[PDB]
């Protein structure tokens, strides 16, 4: 995190800088997306 | 519902406390598991339970629903922690 | 009264400040 | 296997209504205080 890098997410491709939030997702949920239907979080495969 | 050989479990379960009638609120059916299966679903059955202390068999106590699917617009209302709340039939 | 795709929200010459000095 | 249970009673199949059930989550994205 806290670096502008490429990354290839599961519904995400590109460059991106990934921040710190306080947001909780569903067990069954990946990824998120904002009201203009933009990937702006997602979640660590391993870590919870 | 199978989705191109996708076969998609949804799920939920809450305490009730009633006879016959269903309750008139609302509920988020989350998913489960995916089985990529790869084959085309077209019948279907149900495992039921039965004892006997085969047509000498007797069953126990429950019952269940079945319901058949319309492809309509529904809108969908999430709260702040992600969830369904509301849900409007067009 | 009642985000980066491509879409630049400018901020005004004039702040709210300075709506209520005129 | 062949056999069928005997202690069985056939019965019209009688319908109820149901008020909103029948919605689940169509993706896996997650959203906050938004509808679509």
């Amino acid at each position: 995190k806290n670096k502008c890098v490429n990354f290839n997410f599961n519904g995400l491709t590109g460059t991106g800088v990934l921040t710190e939030s306080n947001k909780k997702f569903l067990p069954f949920q990946q990824f998120g997306r904002d009201i203009a239907d933009t990937t702006d979080a997602v979640r660590d495969p391993q870590t919870l | 519902k199978n989705i191109d050989g996708y076969f998609k479990i949804y799920s939920k379960h809450t305490p009730i406390n009633l006879v016959r009638d269903l309750p008139q609120g609302f509920s988020a059916l989350e998913p489960l598991v995916d089985l990529p299966i790869g084959i085309n679903i077209t019948r279907f059955q149900t495992l039921l339970a039965l004892h006997r202390s085969s047509s000498g068999w007797t069953a126990g106590a429950a019952a269940y629903y079945v319901g058949y699917l319309q492809p309509r617009t529904f809108l969908l209302k999430y709260n702040e922690n992600g969830t369904i709340t509301d849900a409007v039939d067009c | 009264v009642t985000k980066f795709n491509g879409l630049t929200v400018l901020p005004p010459l004039l702040t709210d400040e300075m709506i209520a000095q005129y | 296997q062949c056999v069928n249970l005997t202690t069985r009673t056939q019965l019209p199949p009688a319908y109820t209504n149901s008020f909103t059930r029948g919605v689940y989550y169509p993706d896996k994205v997650f959203r906050s205080s938004v509808l679509h």
